[PDB]
């Protein structure tokens, strides 16, 4: 019973590490998976707005917003593949949110240099790395020695919570059979299937 | 038109699985 | 002085790591030798307090 | 609205009514066998074979 | 870095987290020394 | 849409409560050794 | 400059992972309740 | 004598043709829901905008696919990990456009195959068996939950789940290699040792039993008619099979215990599939396989390539071409 | 095979040349990978890929950054690519070292070694430094 | 015959791929064996006494009062998101600049009073209490000038 | 609206309020200044119709057929700004910035999916009169850019400014003097810019908030898929809102 | 377009089209990236290179860096699939 309960807690603590940035602040654990890809879309929005792009009207290759698009509920979100992480509520991007999502004039006018720094190290310290702790995507070269603590905490406790669910299946199957009294095998004298109807 | 053949082969395969389960030769002792 | 006392605490702990389970798992030695082992336990516990005193005084 | 934080997805009180009525219906059948069952009847095994 | 009164023991601290792995190995040595009986 | 949601919620709570009260129905005792 | 870090690490590794087998060797010599 | 007790006696009855049990109260409705939706979506379902970029991918037979190319396409990237039932979709055509059927099938399949596992415990309990057949089935269940649920959770979108199709499966494998280097992950290596070893040990154990069968038939009838169902005697000489395999390699490397041998047949693929299921589940959070790119360096400092670097050039070719319109920024952080 | 000839790098704007000692080379790679390598892995810039660390892009900055002294001047005082406004508040520098605590313990010898690694790397890997994933 | 380095003890050691040479490869002392950086003494180029660092903190403190004074213009409207965003957009650098300028023991207790009033402004903005934001915003301003009037 | 600004981001998200326009209260009048500028023009479509030949009772007239949106709640334009130029008699509006395009896909009866870029890009909209009134009518042409950019690759890897320029899976079609000339229209990806026409109509003006709002009707052409299919005419109706300054 | 002439003036010919090139094409001219290159790319169609001096918001310093490379600038017909991709064409080194 405890093995089933501690396996449910282990899956939960793993996704705490991966998703939550309140009890697991990103200044301590690094950015989350959702946080780091929104930090990339924020960085190249700031990069291209300095070059004079009107980033709210900039059409992407597919016809959606290159920088700013709309969520399926209607909020103004970051464009690209990071449209899946539109529920991200990091503390360095919430100063630019109104009720409609990201505020366009606050993006046009009041983006602070600490936000551009915060998105820059979160873009370059994304939770992506190898087992030998090479930072970046699987096609990256060996120069950066980094794997996020969020990726260590989530992967280890997802590993452990699965095997503790296997322990729930082992020990609950055994305790149910040891209580009924056939955990050592089938009695040859009175086998239960033999005293049953023909099964068809 | 070949999707008619693809559907017939898959539905025909599931009909064999139905008859293999519910019209099986029952294993009998003695 | 703190570095001298912690180095003594490490040596006492290393002596107690390899002698306490030997004294407990031979089936008569703990009741004939526990005054000697409680004496080392108290020197161990007193060393922690003297280190905690010297660490807090120096801070 | 699917990303809103509703208890068990209950956004209309129709859904709360069918959750109660569905769960109480099998409860009422189950109370046909395990209602009128004595509370002070214990056992000292790992498993009880009381009655039906 | 450790506090200045304790940086002498910095190589000892480098082996201290590995000691729980040595406890799992110790149960196999003790079972082999008793002959797995 | 929201008529289908009533039907699925009624269906899910039917089968889940069968699962719940079935395993509460003295289920360890349903073994071939005794009872 | 005699690199006392790897000297300190490998000696403290060797003292620690001999202290465990020293308990079992001593209990085998003492014929204790193993 | 009550109505519920007579229903409980039928549900847990071992005299039904298929055992239902209380896990079958979850197994049969969820799996027949997912089977009904899979067959209809595989045959006839409109194209699904999987990458969220309004580029719909055809997956059904009536939109020009075959058995190999056909798939139930995963949900839209615009949905992400959001719950998308039919009643949250304002029309069924909007639900079909956004990859709604994938979420219905996957969630009913994963519930139903966990209830299939508990049904395997349950019949073993009613039959007086030892319980742990369903622990062996937990290894393909963990694998199905890794590629359909856990890897979407870590990547943050059901669009990155494995498509319910043959060619969609190969698309899932190649993109996973480019983004995570699964071949250089030791958990996939233990999984390959699980299935190569498991099919080795299956062919090994199946050979030695068939090699040492006792004469009970003639040359005209089949050899399988030497076994009678329900017989008490052993049907093959296990001393002769042990004496063969003990001379094939050497004597100390062979199981004389048939119970220890069949335990080893259960443990090797199941632990191997458990480990590779925890490779997919840990590459879900981008703890990738080994990166040895530019690790061999000569005296001047120049990079000498290895076989890992040639493997890296094939990873680079998949990742610059996968989801070719979906990316706007130079790092695939999703 | 790291002779004096490959370790000979341009040191200033006038074109004078110096040899990096083997301590400068080893320590310069370590400090660059720790301090600068998260954004400048392989000579590219991750957060602004128009402005790389390859020697052609360093040649076309308006203060020309093809020197040890000009690279060290960028680390003490970073500007835009045309050198017209300071970007010290968004780039790690000695000028904003109160903002970036990674620059707080860095001598001028450390900046010399880091600028040495940026200058030496195209002599070793020519098109790989600042070339991106095409030359991986 | 190849170059050898048993960890640092036998062989070259000061070679480009020796990984367990903790500080034996370089001349200057490191912060720790597990570091690539020298300590925070002199010879470091970062001088915390410098005038451009102090002026950056004072410019944060001056513009903080400008952002803190446009709070009640959001509270005669009801843009509660604008109150919470104003306290975090520019003002994120305020706690870093105030604690850096708080050296004496009366500076620290005069700084936390500004911090407590800043959190009262934020907590009243989530609760949408209109009078409580303004009653905390004047206390945040009046504790801000008391901190800057020291030095 | 003042009501929407009272809410948190967490109260709005998921609800679908963020795809709605603000409603204006009152009938007043605003006279725009020489430096006047619409700032947060929301344009929300509420009806979609695609032109198609239909077989009603016995004949085959052209009808705008009502179609269902399948790209869920991403269709509303917002934060559209641009100066309001006062001519001699009339008042005109030139939109400049903002989210002035939304890719929408509607489905026709029969299963035909019609993607189109609902846009007001480069709208120059002429009004009648000089003040914003509850009978004021503004309207003009806009430019519809192509639904796919030249960076878009097709399923075979062909695009306008990138990609293959041949059907690369059929290499024996590049043979003889004619080559792949039968596949020219699919290999030649053309960026096409078409024209649309919107007719706004103010019916509610709030002078204390300097906010106008009314209805519109717009027609434009759909996606051509880089010049590979003939585009359909898409008629849309709905509500707009703007603030005047 | 299969066969787009003036493809050299985009990024490779060391003579840069003003109407169609990306902002990375001005990285070969020192002094232009980013603030002068940003003003050429963000503003509308130019008949010649002489219309670059009519950009609202230029200086004399930003004009003199233009006159350094007016040997290297040219104006062709603006192709609309290249005009939209002038800030960001999806190319990153
Ligand atoms: C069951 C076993 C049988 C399997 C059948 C499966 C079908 C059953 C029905 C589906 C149940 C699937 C659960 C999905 C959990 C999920 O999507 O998990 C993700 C959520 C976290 O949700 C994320 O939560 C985030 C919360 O962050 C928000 O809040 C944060 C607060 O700071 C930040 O601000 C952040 O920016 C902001 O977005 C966002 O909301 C994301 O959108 C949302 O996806 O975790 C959680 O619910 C908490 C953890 C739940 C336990 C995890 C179990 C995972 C399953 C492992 C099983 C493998 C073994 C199977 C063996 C059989
Ligand atoms: C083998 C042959 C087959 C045998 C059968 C298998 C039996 C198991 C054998 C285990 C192999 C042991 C390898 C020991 C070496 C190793 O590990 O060595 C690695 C390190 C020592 O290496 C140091 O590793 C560091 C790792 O980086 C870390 O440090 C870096 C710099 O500090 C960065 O901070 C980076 O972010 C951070 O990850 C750097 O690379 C250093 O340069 C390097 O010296 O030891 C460690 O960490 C020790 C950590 C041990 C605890 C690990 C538990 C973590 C649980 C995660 C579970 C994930 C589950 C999925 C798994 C798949
Ligand atoms: C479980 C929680 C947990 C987490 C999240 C971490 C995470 C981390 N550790 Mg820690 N640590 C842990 C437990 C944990 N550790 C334990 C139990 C020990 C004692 C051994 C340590 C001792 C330790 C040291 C000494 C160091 C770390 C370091 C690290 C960091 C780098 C990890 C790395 O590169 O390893 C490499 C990855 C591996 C070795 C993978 C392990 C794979 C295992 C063996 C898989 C086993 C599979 C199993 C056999 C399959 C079948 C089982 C089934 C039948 C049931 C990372 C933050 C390093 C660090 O950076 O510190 C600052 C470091 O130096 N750890
Ligand atoms: C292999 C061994 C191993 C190791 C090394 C770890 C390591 C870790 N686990 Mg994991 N865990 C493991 C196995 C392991 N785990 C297994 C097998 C499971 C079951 C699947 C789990 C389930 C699990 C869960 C559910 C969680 C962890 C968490 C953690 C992390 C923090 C642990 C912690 O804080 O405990 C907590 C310590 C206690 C409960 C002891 C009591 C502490 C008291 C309550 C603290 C009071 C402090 C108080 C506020 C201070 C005030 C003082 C003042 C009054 C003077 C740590 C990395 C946590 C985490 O951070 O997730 C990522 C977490 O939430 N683990
Ligand atoms: C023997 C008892 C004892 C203990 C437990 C301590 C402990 C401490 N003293 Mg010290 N002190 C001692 C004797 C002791 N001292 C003596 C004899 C003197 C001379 C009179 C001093 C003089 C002194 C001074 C002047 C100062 C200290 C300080 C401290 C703290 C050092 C870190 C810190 O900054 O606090 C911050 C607080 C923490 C780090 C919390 C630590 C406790 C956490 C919650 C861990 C506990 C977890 C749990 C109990 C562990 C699990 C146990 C098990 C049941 C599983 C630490 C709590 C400093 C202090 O108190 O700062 C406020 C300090 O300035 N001490
Ligand atoms: C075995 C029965 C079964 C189960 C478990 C499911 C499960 C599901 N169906 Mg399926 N379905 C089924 C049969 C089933 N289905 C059948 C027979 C049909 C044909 C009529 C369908 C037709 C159908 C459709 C068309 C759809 C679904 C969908 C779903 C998903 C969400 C439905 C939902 O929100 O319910 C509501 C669930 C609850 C209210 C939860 C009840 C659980 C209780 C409350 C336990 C909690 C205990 C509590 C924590 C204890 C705390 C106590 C403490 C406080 C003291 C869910 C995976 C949807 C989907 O797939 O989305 C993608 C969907 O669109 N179903
Ligand atoms: C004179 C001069 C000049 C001198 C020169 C010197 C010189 C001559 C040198 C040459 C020396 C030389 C190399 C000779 C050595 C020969 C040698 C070994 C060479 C081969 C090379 C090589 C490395 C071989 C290794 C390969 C090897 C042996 C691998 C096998 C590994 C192994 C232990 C496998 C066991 C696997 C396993 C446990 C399977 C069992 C599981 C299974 C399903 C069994 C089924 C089963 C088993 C039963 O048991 C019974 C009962 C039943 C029912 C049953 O189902
Ligand atoms: C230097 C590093 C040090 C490492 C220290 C150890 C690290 C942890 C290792 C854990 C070892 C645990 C031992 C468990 C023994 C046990 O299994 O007994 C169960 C039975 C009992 O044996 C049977 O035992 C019977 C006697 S009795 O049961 O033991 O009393 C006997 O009758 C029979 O003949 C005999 O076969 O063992 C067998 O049936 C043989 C199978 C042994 C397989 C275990 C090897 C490891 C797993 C294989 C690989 C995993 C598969 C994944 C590959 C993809
Ligand atoms: C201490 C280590 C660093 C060094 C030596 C360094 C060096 C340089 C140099 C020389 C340039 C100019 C290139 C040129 O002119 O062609 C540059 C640009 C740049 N670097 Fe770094 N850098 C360092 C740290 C970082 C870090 C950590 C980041 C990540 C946040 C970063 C991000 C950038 C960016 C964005 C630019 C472009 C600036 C622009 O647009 O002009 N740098 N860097
Ligand atoms: C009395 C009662 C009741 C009721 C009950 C009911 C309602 C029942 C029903 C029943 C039923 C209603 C049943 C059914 C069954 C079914 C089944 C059991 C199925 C099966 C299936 C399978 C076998 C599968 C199939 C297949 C095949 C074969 C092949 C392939 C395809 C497929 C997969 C499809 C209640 C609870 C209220 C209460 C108490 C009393
Ligand atoms: C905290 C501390 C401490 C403590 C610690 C300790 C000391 C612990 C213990 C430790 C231990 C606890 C150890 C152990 C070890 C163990 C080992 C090292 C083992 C291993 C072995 C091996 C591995 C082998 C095995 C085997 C056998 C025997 C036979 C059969 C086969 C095999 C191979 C399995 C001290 C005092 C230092 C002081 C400082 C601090
Ligand atoms: O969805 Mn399926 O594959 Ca995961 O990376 Mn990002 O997102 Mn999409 O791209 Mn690559």
């Amino acid at each position: 019973y405890s093995l089933a309960a501690i396996s449910l807690m282990g899956f939960t603590a793993a996704l705490y590490s991966w998703y939550n940035n309140t009890a697991y602040p990103s200044e301590l654990y690094g950015p989350t998976g959702p946080e780091a890809s929104q930090a990339q879309a924020f960085t190249f929005l700031v990069r291209d707005q300095r070059l004079g792009a009107n980033v709210s009207s900039a059409q992407g290759p597919t016809g959606l917003g290159k920088y700013l698009m709309r969520s399926p509920s209607g909020e103004i979100i970051f464009g690209g593949e990071t449209m899946r992480f539109w529920d991200l509520r990091a503390p360095w991007v919430e100063p630019l949110r109104g009720p409609n999502g990201l505020d366009i004039n606050k993006i046009k006018n009041d983006i602070q240099p600490w936000q551009e720094r915060r998105a820059a190290e979160y873009m370059t310290h994304a939770p992506l790395g190898s087992l030998n702790s090479v930072g970046g995507v699987a096609t990256e070269i060996n120069s950066v020695n980094y794997v996020s603590p969020r990726s260590w905490l989530c992967c280890s406790h997802f590993f452990l919570a699965f095997f503790f669910l296997v322990g729930h299946w082992w020990h609950s199957g055994r305790a149910r059979a040891a209580a009924a009294g056939f955990e050592k095998g089938i009695n040859r004298a009175n086998e239960p299937v033999l005293s049953m109807r023909p099964i068809d | 038109m070949e999707a008619l053949v693809y559907t017939f082969l898959l539905i025909g395969t599931l009909m064999v699985i139905f008859f293999a389960v519910f019209f099986r030769e029952t294993p009998r002792i003695l | 002085m703190i570095t001298l006392l912690v180095a003594l605490l490490v040596l006492i702990s290393l002596g107690l790591v390899v002698t306490v389970p030997v004294a407990l798992a031979t089936p008569g030695e703990w009741e004939i030798a526990k005054g000697k082992f409680n004496r080392f336990f108290q020197i161990w516990v007193f060393l922690v307090i003297v280190i905690a005193a010297a660490d807090g005084i120096s801070s | 609205t699917e990303g809103t934080n509703e208890w068990f997805g209950v956004d209309d009180l129709r859904l709360l009514a069918v959750l109660f009525l569905g769960h109480w219906a099998i409860l009422s059948l189950w109370l046909g066998s395990y209602g009128d069952s004595n509370e002070d009847e214990d056992f000292f095994g790992e498993i009880d074979y009381s009655a039906r | 870095r450790l506090p200045e009164a304790y940086v002498v023991f910095s190589p000892i601290v480098d082996v201290l987290p590995i000691i729980p792995v040595f406890f799992l190995l110790l149960a196999f040595v003790w079972q082999a020394a008793i002959g797995f009986r | 849409m929201l008529t289908l949601k009533i039907l699925v919620y009624t269906t899910v709570i039917f089968f889940v409560s069968l699962f719940i009260f079935g395993f509460l129905s003295s289920d360890p005792s349903r073994n071939p050794n005794r009872k | 400059m005699i690199n006392w870090q790897v000297i300190g690490q490998l000696m403290s590794t060797a003292v620690i992972m001999l202290a465990g087998p020293a308990v079992i060797v001593l209990l085998a010599l003492k014929k204790g309740n193993l | 004598v009550s109505l519920w007790e007579r229903f409980c006696a039928w549900i847990t009855s071992t005299e039904n043709r298929l055992y239902i049990g209380w896990f079958g109260c979850l197994m049969f409705p969820t799996l027949l829901t997912a089977t009904s939706c899979f067959i209809i979506a595989f045959i006839a379902a409109p194209p699904v905008d999987i990458d969220g970029i309004r580029e719909p991918v055809a997956g059904s037979l009536l939109y020009g696919n075959n058995i190999i190319s056909g798939a139930v396409v995963p949900s839209s990237n615009a949905i992400g990990m959001h719950f998308y039932p039919i009643w949250e979709a304002a029309s069924i055509d909007e639900w079909l456009y956004n990859g709604g059927p994938y979420q219905l099938i996957v969630l009913h399949f994963l519930l139903g195959v966990s209830a299939y596992m508990g049904r395997e415990w349950e019949l073993s309990y009613r039959l007086g068996m030892r319980p742990w057949i369903f622990v062996a089935f937990s290894a393909p269940v963990a694998a199905a939950s890794a590629v359909f649920l856990v890897y979407p959770i870590g990547q943050g979108s059901f669009s990155d789940g494995m498509p319910l199709g043959i060619s969609g499966t190969f698309n899932f494998m190649l993109v996973f290699q480019a983004e995570h280097n699964i071949l250089m992950h030791p958990f996939h290596m233990a999984g390959v040792a699980g299935v190569f070893g498991g099919s080795l040990f299956s062919a090994m154990h199946g050979s030695l039993v068939t090699s040492s069968l006792i004469r009970e038939t003639t040359e005209n009838e089949s050899t399988n008619y030497g076994y009678k169902f329900g017989q008490e005697e052993e049907t093959y000489n296990i001393v002769a099979a042990h004496g063969y395999f003990g001379r094939l390699i050497f004597q100390y490397a062979s199981f004389n215990n048939s119970r220890a041998l069949h335990f080893f047949l259960a443990l090797w693929p199941v632990v191997g599939i458990w480990i590779t299921s925890m490779g997919i589940s840990t590459m879900a959070f981008n703890l990738n396989g080994f990166n040895f790119n530019q690790s061999v360096v000569d005296s001047q400092g120049r990079v000498i390539n290895t076989w890992a670097d040639i493997l890296n050039r094939a990873n680079l070719g998949i990742e610059v071409m996968h989801e070719r319109n979906a990316h706007n920024f130079p790092l695939d952080l999703a | 095979d790291l002779d004096e000839a490959t370790r000979t790098v341009v040191v200033d704007n006038a074109g004078n040349t110096t040899v990096l000692t083997p301590e400068q080379v080893k320590r310069g790679k370590r400090l660059f990978n720790a301090t600068c390598g998260a954004c400048h892995v392989g000579g590219i810039t991750k957060t602004n890929p128009n402005v790389g660390l390859d020697p052609e892009a360093l040649s076309l900055a308006t203060p020309r950054r093809d020197n040890i002294s000009a690279l060290v001047d960028y680390i003490k005082n970073p500007t835009t690519y045309d050198g017209l406004e300071s970007i010290a508040e968004v780039h790690p520098s000695i000028k904003s070292a109160d903002i970036y605590p990674r620059m707080r313990s860095l001598t001028d010898e450390d900046l010399y070694s880091i600028a040495g690694h940026i200058m030496l790397s195209p002599k070793i890997a020519s098109e790989k430094w600042g070339g991106g994933k095409i030359y991986y | 015959s190849p170059r050898f380095s048993v960890f640092g003890l036998v062989g070259d050691g000061t070679s480009y791929s020796e990984g367990a040479a903790y500080g034996t490869d370089q001349a200057d002392k490191l912060y720790s064996p597990y570091s690539v950086y020298s300590p925070e003494g002199e010879k470091s180029l970062y001088k915390p006494d410098n005038a451009e660092y102090l002026a950056r903190k004072k410019a944060v403190l001056a513009e903080t009062k400008n952002r803190l004074q446009k709070i009640p213009a959001y509270v005669d409207k009801k843009e509660w998101f604008n109150v919470k965003d104003e306290l975090t957009r520019y003002m994120y650098e305020t706690r870093g600049a105030v604690r850096s300028l708080s050296s004496s023991v009366t500076q620290k207790e005069k700084a936390e009073v500004f911090f407590r009033a800043l959190e009262d402004t934020y907590g009243a903005a989530t609760l949408k209490k209109g009078d409580a934001v303004k009653a905390s915003n004047d206390k945040a301003i009046a504790a801000l000038d008391a901190f800057t009037a020291t030095l | 609206k003042s009501q929407i600004n009272e809410l948190s981001y967490l109260q709005v998200k998921g609800t679908g309020l963020a795809n709605r326009c603000a409603e204006v209260v009152g009938e007043d009048s605003i006279k725009p200044k020489p430096g006047a500028k619409l700032v947060d023009m929301c344009i929300e479509p509420k009806a979609w119709a695609v032109e198609e030949e239909v077989g009603k009772a016995g004949k085959t007239e052209k009808k705008f057929v009502n179609s269902k949106v399948m790209t869920r709640q991403t269709y509303t334009l917002d934060a559209i700004e641009g100066p309001i130029t006062v001519d001699g008699g009339k008042i005109t509006f030139n939109e400049k910035e903002g989210i002035d395009y939304a890719a929408t896909t509607v489905q026709l009866p029969g299963g035909e999916r019609v993607p189109f870029l609902f846009t007001v890009k480069d709208l120059v909209a002429k009004g009648n009169g000089d003040t914003f009134k509850p009978g004021f009518q503004m309207g003009g042409d806009f430019n519809t850019p192509s639904y796919r950019t030249g960076l878009f690759l097709d399923p075979k890897g062909r695009g306008g400014t990138t990609g293959y320029d041949m059907a690369v899976a059929l290499p024996a079609l590049q043979l003889g003097e004619e080559g792949d000339a039968e596949l020219f229209g699919e290999n030649n990806k053309v960026f096409d810019i078409t024209q649309g026409r919107i007719e706004m109509e103010v019916n509610k003006v709030n002078a204390e908030d300097s906010e106008i709002g009314g209805v519109f009707v717009a027609t434009q052409l759909s996606d051509t898929d880089m010049g590979s299919k003939t585009p359909k005419k898409v008629l849309t109706k709905g509500i707009f809102y703007a603030k005047v300054d | 377009v299969i066969d787009y002439e003036n493809i050299g003036y985009l990024g490779g010919s060391s003579i840069v089209d003003i109407n169609n090139a990306n902002v990375r094409a001005y990285l070969k001219m020192p002094g232009m990236y980013p603030t002068v290159a940003g003003k050429i790319v963000s503003h509308g169609p130019y008949s010649g290179v002489a219309d670059l001096y009519k950009i609202p918001g230029l200086s004399s310093a930003e004009a003199d860096v233009i006159k350094k490379y007016e040997s290297r600038l040219t104006a062709k017909t603006p192709s609309p699939d290249y005009v939209i991709d002038r800030i960001n064409n999806g190319l990153y080194r």
